[PDB]
């Protein structure tokens, strides 16, 4: 389709909606221009959601408790209000980790304050302490406490932040109060920073006056890689055969001596800058420690960012970079050989998060699939200046797409694959669309690097050409 | 490494050799990890008697829970009706974490709205979020009713949703015949279930209470059904298929069984069934309504006896075998229609089916947890196995509950070791299972780490789970189950006796070790 | 020495220390047990491509087969009918396993009646023995009909059923009148299907053979079905059900569903329902006759086809989702009616739990075995799923369906490494699952013990067993699922995914070894 007839298709798509809507919604549709340098020119991001349009955003709360402070295993993460904030995020989120659950790990446990009537009339500074105690009591091999705030607890005016210093001035423990209600962003991206600042001022400096450590020039740390489905594990081992040592994982499979660790290496490896960024800046405008983003999606991306991140180093760090590509040269080639030819041609529209709708391109680029579309839910207008240089010509944008709006683009665009949330995968699904959910590899993965992409391969081709989707027309209809 | 041929997923590629090194370098350089031997060491006291005393008597903090909050039940009442769009009146992240959970529940699409609310909102009210929610909820999708519900942050701001929505149809934004009902759900009083009971009592009292004079009780000779919270769609169609071999002429009010079961077709429909408009009109002409949870539909009953003023009759859910007959007697009392051959001969199929695997379920010792009506029917029909359910929990319960559910266990010998235990999580059971260890667990899919819980301290600590409940993750389409009536307790019979029976198998597989007990009947 | 609070049955009680000690002397002392090593290595030899090899080599040693004798169907086909008691002309030893067969399968009284010949009848004869069992059963176990079968013993010794029917009618042993059909079931041939097809053509020769004159074919508006050897109740439930919501007129011309499933109401009923022998003698004036297994139901067609002159449609088994389509399809080109949008809507149904599930049965190797049309059926199904046999065993299949069977594989491409065996045993599917490892076996209860032996071998090499088919004996109440239609399919995806979720469970409940893949979410 060419610029005429998507913009046609956009006019027709907005027709339905209320004045109001129709003009804040017209600014955050586009079709792509890849000569464009300045998204601002074309769409505008971050901005709030219309109200009963069925958005697919979701809270700080999501963005800091389930996103950052979530993957951290050696804490306990308190979910300080109701019930239902913190039981609905539970395990629901794939960042693996290794631990004995219970014991010293606490990743896939729901802990919460269980606020009742009576503790929204008269505050819950009591309760708060009272609960630390008993986690104190109950699990004494936690390495820290992280009370995430929910949406009452702003509300009611709780001051959470001085029962943290005052609880940890007495159990000489680690605790940091997150103020990440939901109602405080327009979206998840504001929970990334304050979980971001939180770490920050919180866990970050600890040692800052310890030189125990014994540094290399070697040292480097994966920074937003949550370890979905193993990513993170996928990316570490890449590292680790050039000769770098990775010294901290953020935050999947991540320990707080890690974060604390950090600040004592020579690169920061940032894999999500959406959710990582405004640590990484602070830590090179502090420490002096640069940071570079990679990306591992696809063999091509992952040998541009292994030569990358060896020419951030020394000449054998350069050779052994060399000696892991061609020794996995032929791994991937042969996973390309088989499953190219199935996946030729297909045509393929993604709306994930804030990271993944431009990253995995190169993914489907590798085996001969193109992306006519792609978009996000809570990025800025950063990564969508990074976005359009990766998407072709003439290739529809989006911005936070309500269901309407998606529904329809894709009822006319017809994409061959989808990739999308779990809130779209049964709708999409009904229309004998194929469906893969990016956001956690539908139950598989890896994802990441050489050993990923077979992964990433083989799942693409049992979703599009599986002999399911020949059969939703009736016979006899 | 990956062959092309045989690609591995996240299990068991990272248990090759080299992955296997990398996650050892990793944890002994910079996780700092507590030693080995410290960790069996607590993990073995978590497993002490002594544990279990400190854990049970906690006051603040709550670990697992077994509960939601009011508006995912609000939102599933909502969804019961027909044309009717969920709305809920808070932070839009409730939502999005209320499709996420019933999307992975019913593995169908779930459609919800909200009002975005942010920090402007949190200081001026959310009267504009509002009024522009509805407008835009009415132009773009065309529901014929938009159900209000609320979040945690509207009820502790104090909006006042009937001024808002006032205020709405007045200034232009919708029509003043468009049906808007609305209720007030805070998610820090009770569980998930009282939400439901909250909207459809809000429901119906925007559609019935404005027009009580012209309603004469027995007019339309129907029997108006509350189901109540229901996750279970052969729940649905087995209430209905009863009462359709029975003759009575009945009303499911708030039935959502069509919208959550959809063909794929090539096509997407946001809306199907439901019950009408004209139905909750005509609700009070009924000749009397029936409760099928009574233990979360208290309000609901008191709107229905003081201004329907139906008189409720006061049953059981009907779960077992004693309760499923109170409730067709009573329908046929109510009815006048007598209980036809269909069903006294499934009652005889039940029977023979009890009487077959008694000997397998007799003795047995379970524990189990979930919504009030639901564990007290459960609890109900293992009595009448002859089963011992020795631990008994619900987090969203009462006293008066639990006063019932022991004057239940009273009535029989069996019920003799049972505890019944309210306002206590799911650690609070992983400890109990430990120390005083059940032979089963019947629960939702929160319960699996529990087991993982205790294979870590020995095969023969390991306590098997029995998916029954909400929500059931880790496997597909248990969702079309049934629970009510006589085929309910037909299919739990026989994922009860089943799993004693795998397990049964489980444990005497090993060859010329316990492999003598390998019948091949069983 | 057993508590008295806690009673051991024979496992674990077995297990304690003076138990093993009296065990291990008893072994050491008298039995001259092989050394444990030599055990091993015999056994491992057994677990090699090399036994395969040896296996497949096997001419007259047949072990462990997956099949019966034909007269355990013709007693199954004459249970179908009204008032029918099926009498077996033969040893009484014979009755009494297909007595305890089929009791041990349904769980269920099943009535069976023999003459009880001997060693006086080898070299007399089974006249005067046939002419007493069919009086003292007409005394004494009235029924309105006599099916009569052969054991091994009277076709050896050529008895003459006809002429010793005639006589016992001549020589006042029975009414002229009384109906008495019969069929030759030697159990040297075939299997028990064909056992069910010859009882169910002779006793269609008996009841239409001689009134073809009046018959005319169209002149009843209906549509015989003849089901086959069928163990599923849920299959012959949900047949009429699939014919009634087409509104089609039908003749189920052999329904044992009612008999096999008698409620427990404090009475004991030896008959129940069955097709009534009007229906039979109606049924040359159907519209037409569509039989639902039509592989062991050669004999029949060709009765049909030859006397009956309808036209039999070449209709696969109405298993899976293509073929449960086709049939429809027939049917309503048939009988006229239109294809209503309830089946529509429960095709949608299926094919949207197919969209959801496909993700975790896509690339599974499943080696399944069974009787012909059940095997073909669920293999057409599995190649629909994306799943991919790699062992399709029938040891009573013939060289036709060999040939069907692999033109069904050739025509998907996940046939591509499916291997279909005729006429061999669960020793050769044990040495394939062995050295052809695929991850689930599907099959009756016998295959329990090859997942036994391939767990000693070690638990990577494990194949979890599927309990679809004839017999289970292990497994309660499996007798009433379902398996054709869209019904039978989606109960079967729903084992199929749930065994697949449940092993996966199972090797990730490693706590800090493989618990990292211990996704509440699947
Ligand atoms: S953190 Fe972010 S929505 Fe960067 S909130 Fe979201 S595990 Fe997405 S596109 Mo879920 S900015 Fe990570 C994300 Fe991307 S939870 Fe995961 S998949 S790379
Ligand atoms: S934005 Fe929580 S789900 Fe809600 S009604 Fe309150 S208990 Fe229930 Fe974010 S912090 Fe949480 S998830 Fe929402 S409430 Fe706010
Ligand atoms: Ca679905
Ligand atoms: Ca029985």
């Amino acid at each position: 389709m060419s610029r005429e007839e998507v913009e046609s298709l956009i006019q027709e798509v907005l027709e339905v909606y209320p004045e109001k809507a129709r003009k804040d919604r017209n600014k955050h549709l586009a079709v792509n221009d890849p000569a464009v340098t300045q998204s601002k020119k074309c769409i505008i991001s971050n901005k709030k959601s219309q109200p009963g349009l069925m958005t697919i955003r979701g809270c700080a709360y999501a963005g800091s408790k389930g996103v950052v402070w979530g993957p951290i295993k050696d804490m306990i993460h308190i979910s300080h209000g109701p019930v239902g904030c913190g039981q609905y995020s539970r395990a629901g989120r794939r960042n693996y980790y290794i631990g004995t659950t219970g014991v010293n790990a606490f990743v896939t446990m729901n802990f919460t304050s269980d606020f009742q009537e009576k503790d929204i009339v008269f505050g819950g500074d009591k309760k708060l302490a009272k609960l630390i105690d008993e986690v104190e009591t109950l699990f004494p091999l936690n390495k820290g406490i992280s009370v995430q705030s929910e949406c009452p607890i702003g509300l009611i005016g709780d001051d959470i932040e001085s029962v943290s210093k005052v609880k940890g001035a007495e159990l000489s423990k680690t605790i940091v109060p997150v103020r990440c209600e939901g109602f405080r962003g327009v979206s998840q991206s504001l929970g990334h920073h304050i979980a971001n600042d939180a770490v920050r001022d919180w866990v970050l400096g600890k040692r800052d006056e310890d030189t125990t450590f014994a540094s290399t020039p070697y040292d480097v740390a994966i920074i937003g890689d949550y370890n979905i489905g193993g990513d993170a594990w996928s990316s570490r081992i890449l590292l680790e055969e050039m000769g770098l040592r990775c010294v901290a994982q953020w935050s999947g499979d991540g320990s707080i001596s890690e974060i604390e660790l950090t600040p004592k290496v020579k690169l920061n490896l940032v894999h999500c800058y959406r959710s990582m960024n405004y640590i990484s800046r602070h830590m090179e405008e502090k420490y002096g420690i640069p940071w570079m983003e990679y990306n591992f999606f696809g063999p091509t991306k992952t040998i541009e960012s292994l030569r990358a991140i060896a020419a951030k180093f020394d000449e054998s760090i350069q050779k052994k970079c060399e000696e892991v590509i061609a020794k996995y040269k032929p791994e991937w080639e042969a996973v390309v050989a088989k499953y190219r030819p199935r996946l030729e041609g297909k045509r393929v529209m993604l709306y994930i998060g804030g990271l993944r709708p431009r990253h995995v391109i190169g993914a489907y680029e590798d085996l001969g699939m193109e992306v006519v579309g792609t978009g996000y839910e809570f990025a800025h207008n950063d990564d969508y200046d990074r976005t359009m240089k990766e998407m072709g010509d003439s290739t529809l944008l989006y911005d936070d797409v309500t269901g309407y709006e998606f529904e329809e683009f894709v009822k006319r665009i017809k994409p061959d694959l989808i990739g999308s949330g779990i809130k779209e995968k049964f709708i999409f699904q009904k229309m004998g669309i194929p469906f893969r959910e990016m956001h956690s590899w539908d139950y598989s993965g890896p994802y990441h690097g050489f050993d990923g992409f077979a992964i990433f391969a083989r799942d693409m081709d049992m979703t599009l050409n599986n002999p399911c989707w020949k059969k939703l027309q009736a016979p006899w209809e | 490494s990956q062959q092309v041929d045989k690609i591995k997923a996240s299990y068991p590629l990272f248990l090759d050799q080299d992955y296997k090194d990398m996650l050892a370098k990793k944890r002994d350089g910079f996780e700092e990890k507590y030693p080995q031997d410290k960790i069996d060491e607590v993990f073995q006291w978590t497993t002490t008697k002594e544990y279990q005393e400190l854990n049970f008597q906690r006051e603040a903090l709550t670990v697992n829970p077994a509960k939601a909050c009011q508006p995912l039940g609000a939102v599933l009442c909502a969804l019961g009706f027909e044309k009717t769009m969920p709305y809920v009146h808070g932070s839009q992240g409730c939502v999005a974490y209320f499709r996420s959970y019933f999307n992975r529940h019913f593995r169908e699409p779930v459609s919800c709205v909200s009002d975005s609310m942010t920090e402007d909102a949190a200081v001026f009210g959310g009267q504009q979020n509002m009024k522009d929610g509805l407008q835009n909820c009415k132009a773009t999708y065309k529901p014929d009713m938009i159900a209000v519900s609320t979040t945690c942050m509207a009820e502790v701001i104090g909006d006042d949703l009937n001024a808002f929505i006032n205020n709405s149809k007045k200034e232009g934004f919708i029509p003043d015949e468009f049906p808007v009902p609305f209720a007030h759900t805070p998610s820090f009083v009770g569980s998930h279930v009282t939400g439901w009971d909250n909207m459809f009592e809000g429901i119906a009292r925007y559609f019935t209470l404005k027009s009580m004079d012209d309603k004469v009780v027995g007019s339309n000779k129907k029997i108006n059904i509350v189901p109540g919270f229901e996750t279970y769609l052969g729940n649905f169609r087995v209430i209905k298929r009863m009462l359709s071999e029975m003759g009575v002429g009945y009303s499911l009010l708030s039935d959502p069984e069509e919208v959550l079961d959809t063909p794929a077709d090539g096509q997407f429909r946001m809306y199907a069934g439901g019950t009408t408009q004209e139905e909750m009109k005509d609700a009070p002409n009924a000749l009397n309504t029936v409760l099928l949870q009574p233990w979360h539909l208290e309000k609901t009953k008191k709107f229905v006896e003081g201004t329907w003023k139906h008189e409720v009759p006061k049953l059981n859910i009907p779960m077992g075998l004693d309760w499923t007959d109170e409730f067709l007697m009573k329908v046929s009392e109510i009815s006048g229609q007598p209980i036809p051959a269909s069903l006294t001969k499934e009652r005889g199929r039940l029977v023979d089916m009890m009487t077959d695997s008694h000997t397998w379920l007799h003795g047995k010792r379970f524990a189990l947890w979930g919504d009030p009506d639901f564990v007290m029917g459960l609890v109900k029909f293992l009595l009448e196995l002859g089963c011992e359910p020795v631990h008994i929990l619900c987090h969203n319960g009462n006293k008066r509950w639990k006063k019932a559910v022991d004057a239940i266990l009273a009535a029989s010998p069996y019920g003799k070791n049972a505890t019944v235990y309210i306002g206590k999580d799911l650690w609070h059971l992983r400890s109990l299972v430990f120390t005083d260890k059940p032979d089963f667990m019947i629960g939702n899919s929160y319960g699996k780490f529990i087991q993982r819980d205790t294979l870590h301290k020995g095969k023969e600590f390991e306590v098997p789970l029995i998916r029954i409940g909400f929500p059931i993750f880790d496997r597909h389409h248990l969702h079309r189950s049934t629970t009510l009536g006589y085929e309910g307790a037909m299919q739990i019979l026989t994922t009860l006796v089943n799993s004693i029976l795998e397990r049964l198998d489980e444990e005497t597989r090993g060859m010329q070790a316990t492999d003598y007990n390998h019948d091949l009947v069983r």
